């Protein structure tokens, strides 16, 4: 008798038990040593698929550049970055058409907020390239920097609240001929300090610094067998995003197909909206099919020129002012520079040495001392190689900068709906580089048809997809933003439970923010009761254990616990002690909406109630955790 | 009015960045908002070559093959074990205790005084070195972790920490130089990468599958009490719960999920006090019988070596000593990196056994110390499944289908599922062995994750939806197969779940063959 | 670091993780209570924190109601609610855009009331559905 | 070489390097092996005159 | 005297056996020509380093 899991799938379908499927419980694959190589393939990739467009040099920079829109049309079954601008302009028209006015009222939209947009905002998101220190810091810090540094050169705007003003000096500052800013110098003084120090840069140093890539390696990544690279962009281009993806954004929430900005529990709902719809038009005793699709190289296609044409597009009816500066973030990302991970090792066994290559000096070790893989990695890299360290990617894009703008660009191909005036119609999701597809037609070989004219139309705009990823059949079973949907039923199963674990600020707040996951993913991710009540009981065991904070009638050694013990034989009513202070956990499904202080006042003595909540006490982000996300919780001694 | 001007650097920039055809960027500008496509696709398509398209097939019982057909070959070697600690032969020394919580280095003490015999075993039998792990560094480490967990002092730190110092491999460590002088140096280069190596099937995976979803006396799951229940859906959630908890408290899975939780908990708190010290953490657990006795398990030692690294992932050499009863010489081909000796024996019910000391040289970071303290929400991927399962039934009947489900009611036998095999034919089992069978595989999801059980899991889904389609003649099309087959088996290299779990789809998929022939 | 609880964890098991102001009120905790430093001549201890909850002065609550109002109305609309049977039949929630404490897009089957939609965790089901009544 | 002809033409009174780093490897310097103590010695096998 | 000086080639490593313990390993480990000296001491070497 020999134990086969998969046996559980004869009677039950897999979908349901797709959550077993999905190792969620191991360590996510993270990065060991250097991410130098992952993105030399990132380039290398980019450019062998629009390799058979215009090079140029690019006079601002020097670089060499690539520009496969409007080139060749394929000839294989290989991803294509050869984008028609034609064709990208047809399906922008039909989509106008589909919704009359969209362009124009998102337009308009956009630039209310953008008017009343301030500095501040900017302060919000992740990690941004620093051009002053060339490294990685956070987007308040690398605001304040640029802001102090652009005073030196008399460049203001800042000060002067809007943010349109800031984004016109940073515009200006690409053209003073050289650039004064505060750079950290690290001297030996054994000690070393790091000083501020008034450092100077050329102007096409400075063009360099302000178009340039951070790339490291996506790590924690989930569900793949290699590693890639995920980049970040410094200040100069971070403004100028925040308006064109609120373009997008406006024109995304008005249509039926996106599923990029729906969040939360709608999704289900638009899956079951879509497959209901597509259903109904389906032709009296035709066929109606639906395609799981994915996208490969799908960043790695897309061209900045190509948002360059539909920010142009969408914003045909503005002030020209207004069309410059949705224009912009495109235009830095045509030039982009990647800057290469942070080098590699080369080593010797017989001496027992090693050393770090850096990126500046790759070229000079001869080839024949990296491996096979890294030898054609470099021989391949070395036309768009930079003296300083980087590589030129001009086509191409990289993940998560203009996620609302691809999604468009998605959804206008899905807008198609016909080739050739064929007896075929098809429809769709798409979510960034994921979309679903419904084919209706009176067979499956015109189904086929329709969903081969797909890829191709989809060839066309820069799209592609997986041949080996994605597969069809008939309408009622499909998957979608790693959704999987069988006859009426929805089985979201690939979100991993946040960690039960307390969000490390304090104990009240704790308890607070805790018992307030778990009531979420009851009333959104269709969280079980008994599951929900476990996920309580879970948490409170870690609670417990990080407070050291356990219950009175413990046999628990520790520091607080003496105290917690005194407490417990002290105080009479023990129901009323909180969790914190070796109190009883009282929390259950029906009561995961009040706080534990509220909960236990009636329960609490008297005289804890007042040392708890002692109006001037010696121990005393209370709004939202840091995402922000809001937590109810009461002040008290434990809010230190 | 606002007035956005363009200087002459962006401007520039604007103009050499249009697509081709356009000089400048007011010529790209002009075309857009004045040339207006009207069947600019079209033209394309019909101007496109025909060579690229879906090409699509249609998919059928016989175009699905068995997934990497390698691992049937005699001639690679059998996959070794290369989890962290021993799973199913493990064995840890009981020590009933009243229920006080001490600290780890008390409880390893007081085992290892009431097993005087093996604590005090000095000249060691070795049974088989992997292939270059030294016997004396290894024995002598161990010696070191038993002096000084069995020392007077308050501290874990090992007593000599320079023999440690290579024992561990520490000290076997290559010297960093300046950019220049390897860039001078010619017999500098590059190493190739480490090709992971093509094994076959081994049955050892089968049999920890057999093994560690079985109910055993000992439940080492015991977790924190909630509110009072006042409401009917409270109270079905807690029925739902003791059922599920009293099926998963006793097996074997169960304590040796809890048994990795701690150890990794243990390793990280010392991980941040102790960064260029060697220290003893004992491998220790807390179990509870059916009778209520609270026993102290050790399973032994582990030395933690330096570390001198912050961040995500850098390497701590851990070196452990774990003890077993199982021969290593039974199966030759599943130790191949342990160097395990013959320390003594014990009588476990008046019958003697053996007890040997598998000692091994591993390394970890700080994301699998922090996730290991994260192996106990497979607890919780667990129970959402019978939840579901539950749930379903009880749609189809109202009155709750949990006692049913389980045992059985007057108008519904209890359910049962397919589990396994034997001779060739199909066996069925309670929701019970199934419950136990879907902790356990949760588990070796954890215990085994690595790139290649990422990329195997996420890579295999598309074939078993495609498979789901075929069984409900829903028609299902592959635009390409053999490049699908390709992704999911180029993560068939070394990993034991996967090379496993490929034996057992390829089982799976001929029983759903013949089943759909009839 | 990256991680909010880890940073927590090991804060928590450092001899003074918490930062003490200065005051009258900040001088009445010992120094030492049976062998454990609450505090240095500032930066205070957990165990300071335990020790005022068990012993110290006890403060007035007065004004404590008043000002948390919303939160003990919740906990006295919970208490005085009365709970019904439960249906396991499948059901039907339509998707409407619900305030949940007295706004987002939920599935709700029954009465829409912000009453409701706090509780309403409690209340839907894929395949269970509960009545309740808040009081 | 180098090194020594610049530390010659330089205007300091002294025959010091300038890059006693980059002359540690350059004579070989670093390549000397590491001593260890005699016990692990004795214990590791690949150890022979 | 002092011992002799055994080492690792590849693992760049060198101890020196003292002449208490010369004994103390395989007489493999050693050169040949003083593994027949060692041989032939035997007889007549002390157990402190001295013959
Ligand atoms: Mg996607
Ligand atoms: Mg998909």
């Amino acid at each position: 008798m020999n134990i086969n899991p998969y046996f559980l799938f004869i009677d039950v379908p897999i979908q349901a038990a797709i959550s077993t499927t999905f190792p969620y419980t191991g360590v996510p694959p993270y990065s060991h040593g250097t991410g130098t190589g992952y993105t030399i393939d990132t380039v290398i990739r980019t450019h062998e698929y629009s390799n058979k467009g215009k090079q140029y040099i690019s006079d601002v920079t020097g670089c060499t550049m690539v520009d496969p829109t409007n080139g060749p049309l394929p000839e294989d079954n290989e991803p294509s970055a050869y984008a028609q601008l034609d064709c990208v302009l047809e399906a922008l028209d039909r989509m106008d058409e589909e919704h009359p006015g969209l362009f124009q009222a998102a337009s308009q939209n956009a630039m209310e907020t953008l008017m009343v947009t301030t500095v501040d905002k900017l302060t919000q998101g992740r990690q941004t390239f620093d051009w002053t220190v060339c490294r990685n810091q956070p987007a308040a810090t690398a605001l304040n920097t640029t802001i102090t540094s652009f005073r030196l050169n008399d460049l203001n705007g800042a000060d002067k609240g809007g943010l349109i003003p800031f984004c016109q000096d940073i515009i200006d500052s690409l053209d003073r001929p050289e650039m004064t800013f505060f750079s950290v110098k690290n001297i030996k003084k054994i000690k070393r300090i790091p000083m501020k120090v008034k450092d100077k840069i050329t102007k096409v140093e400075y063009i360099k610094r302000a178009l340039s890539l951070n790339t490291m390696t996506k790590d924690a990544e989930r569900g793949k067998l290699k590693r890639r690279a995920i980049a970040t962009a410094g200040i100069q281009i971070r403004g100028f995003v925040l308006v064109v993806e609120n373009l997008a954004k406006n024109i995304c929430e008005n249509l039926e197909q996106s599923g990029l900005p729906v969040g939360g529990n709608e999704k289900k709902a638009k899956l079951s909206n879509a497959v209901a719809k597509m259903l109904s038009n389906c032709p009296p005793g035709g066929i109606s099919m639906t395609v799981t699709g994915d996208n490969t190289k799908w960043n790695e296609c897309l061209n900045p020129r190509i948002f360059l044409a539909m920010t142009e597009r969408i914003t045909r009816d503005s002030p020209i002012w207004f069309r410059d500066f949705c224009s912009i973030a495109p235009v830095l990302f045509s030039n982009k520079i990647a800057r290469l991970g942070k080098g590699f090792m080369i080593t010797s066994k017989t001496k027992r040495l090693k050393a770090q290559i850096p990126c500046p000096d790759l070229f000079s070790i001869p080839l024949e001392r990296y491996n096979e893989e890294t030898r054609a990695k470099l021989k391949k890299l070395k036309p768009f190689f930079n003296e300083e360290g980087t590589a030129s990617l001009s086509p191409g894009m990289m993940m998560g900068m203009f996620n609302m703008l691809s999604t468009v660009l998605g959804v206008a191909a899905l807008g198609i709906k016909n080739i050739g005036n064929k007896e075929y119609l098809w429809d769709g999701l798409q979510s960034s580089d994921d979309f679903a597809l419904f084919v209706n037609a009176k067979d499956e070989e015109t189904c086929m048809e329709g969903i081969n004219d797909f890829y191709r139309t989809c060839k066309l705009l820069g799209i592609n997809m997986s041949k080996k990823k994605s597969y069809c059949n008939e309408t009622g079973m499909f998957e979608f933003t790693s959704m999987f949907y069988r006859d009426g039923f929805v089985s979201n199963f690939a979100m991993e439970l946040p960690s039960f674990g307390v969000a490390g600020v304090n104990e009240s707040a704790d308890m607070a923010i805790g018992m307030t996951i778990i009531k979420n993913n009851m009333i959104n991710n269709g969280m079980g009761p008994a599951t929900a009540q476990t996920a309580i009981q879970l948490f409170i065991a870690d609670y417990r254990y990080t407070y050291k904070c356990h219950r009175g009638d413990s046999k628990v050694e520790g520091k607080r616990m003496k105290i917690i013990k005194e407490l417990w034989e002290n105080t009479k009513g023990r129901d009323g002690l909180l969790v914190a202070d070796g109190g009883p956990n009282i929390y259950n499904l029906r009561n995961l909406h009040i706080p534990e202080i509220v909960l236990k006042y009636n329960l609490m003595d008297p005289e804890y109630k007042g040392r708890l909540l002692h109006p001037q006490n010696p121990f005393v982000g209370i709004k939202e955790a840091d995402k922000k996300m809001d937590y109810d919780a009461v002040s008290g001694t434990h809010s230190w | 009015g606002i007035d956005f001007k363009l200087g002459q650097t962006i401007s520039r920039l604007r103009d050499i960045s249009v697509p081709a055809g356009f000089s400048n960027f007011e010529g790209m500008r002009s075309y857009i908002d004045n040339i207006d496509p009207k069947g600019a696709i079209e033209r394309n398509l019909a101007r496109m070559s025909p060579l690229v398209s879906v090409t699509p097939k249609k998919l059928t019982w016989e175009d699905l093959r068995p997934i990497g057909p390698h691992i049937y070959n005699h001639e690679l070697p059998e996959v070794p074990y290369n989890a962290f600690l021993l799973m199913s032969d493990e064995l840890g020394l009981a020590n009933m205790t009243e229920g006080k919580s001490k600290k780890p280095k008390t409880l390893a003490k007081e085992c290892l005084e009431k097993y005087s015999t093996l604590r005090d075993q000095t000249d060691p039998i070795l049974i088989m070195k992997s292939e270059k792990a030294n016997e004396n560094f290894l024995w002598k480490l161990w010696r070191d972790c038993v002096n000084t967990i069995s020392n007077e002092e308050m501290s874990n730190e090992l007593q000599k920490t320079n023999y440690a110092k290579w024992a561990t491999g520490d000290g076997l460590t290559y010297q960093k130089i300046m950019k220049e002088v390897a860039i001078d140096d010619e017999t500098m280069c590059q190493e190739e990468p480490k090709i992971p190596n093509k094994c076959r099937v081994a049955a050892w995976v089968q049999t920890e599958m057999n093994l560690l979803s079985t109910l055993t006396s000992k439940r080492a799951l015991d977790l924190p009490e909630i509110g009072p229940d006042v409401a009917p859906v409270e109270h079905v959630g807690s029925e739902r719960r003791k059922y599920f908890v009293n099926e998963i408290n006793y097996c074997k899975a169960s304590t040796v999920m809890m048994k990795y939780v701690l150890f990794h908990t243990s390793l990280l708190n010392e991980s941040n006090a102790s960064m260029g010290k060697y220290k003893v953490i004992p491998i220790t657990n807390r179990v509870v019988n059916e009778k209520g006795e609270s026993f102290d398990m050790l399973y032994g030692l582990a030395v933690k070596g330096q570390s001198h690294l912050r961040g995500d992932t850098d390497v701590v050499t851990v070196v452990t000593f774990e003890f077993s009863s199982t021969d290593p010489r039974v199966d030759s081909g599943k130790w191949p990196k342990y160097t395990v000796f013959r320390i003594g024996s014990l009588f476990v019910s008046g019958r003697e056994k053996s007890v040997y000391l598998y000692c091994r040289v591993n390394g970890t970071n700080k994301i699998q110390m922090k996730w290991g303290m994260e192996a106990r929400r497979c607890l919780l991927q667990s129970m959402q499944q019978m939840e579901a399962i539950v749930e379903q039934e009880s749609s189809i009947q109202g009155y709750d289908m949990t006692k049913a489900c389980f045992k059985g009611d007057r108008v519904n036998s209890p359910k049962t599922f397919s589990i396994g095999t034997q001779e060739g034919k199909l066996v069925k089992g309670s929701f019970g062995k199934a419950l136990r069978v879907i902790f356990t595989k949760c588990l070796m999801h954890y215990v085994f994750g690595n790139a290649q059980l990422e990329g195997f899991s996420a890579e295999s889904r598309r074939l078993l939806l495609l498979i789901q389609a075929l069984k409900d003649r829903k028609g299902p099309w592959v635009f390409d197969l053999e490049g699908m087959y390709s992704g999911i088996e180029e993560c068939i290299s070394n990993n034991p779940w996967v090379i496993q779990s490929a034996y057992w789809f390829n089982e799976w998929l001929g029983f759903e063959k013949e089943g759909s022939k009839v | 670091e990256k991680n909010p609880s880890l940073r927590m964890k090991w804060a928590m098991c450092s001899n003074f993780p918490l930062a003490l102001t200065k005051g009258d009120m900040a001088n009445r905790i010992p120094l030492e209570y049976k062998g454990i430093q609450l505090k240095t001549n500032q930066m205070c201890s957990i165990a300071a924190v335990t020790w005022w909850n068990t012993y110290g002065p006890i403060g007035d609550t007065e004004g404590f109601e008043r000002v948390y109002e919303s939160f003990f109305l919740r906990k006295m609309r919970l208490d005085n609610a009365t709970w019904g049977r439960i249906t396991f039949g499948p059901v039907e929630r339509v998707r409407k855009r619900v305030l949940l404490n007295p706004r987002r897009f939920l599935p709700v089957a029954g009465a829409t009331s912000a009453e409701f939609i706090e509780m309403l965790h409690c209340l839907q089901g894929e395949n269970w559905r509960q009545i309740y009544h808040p009081g």
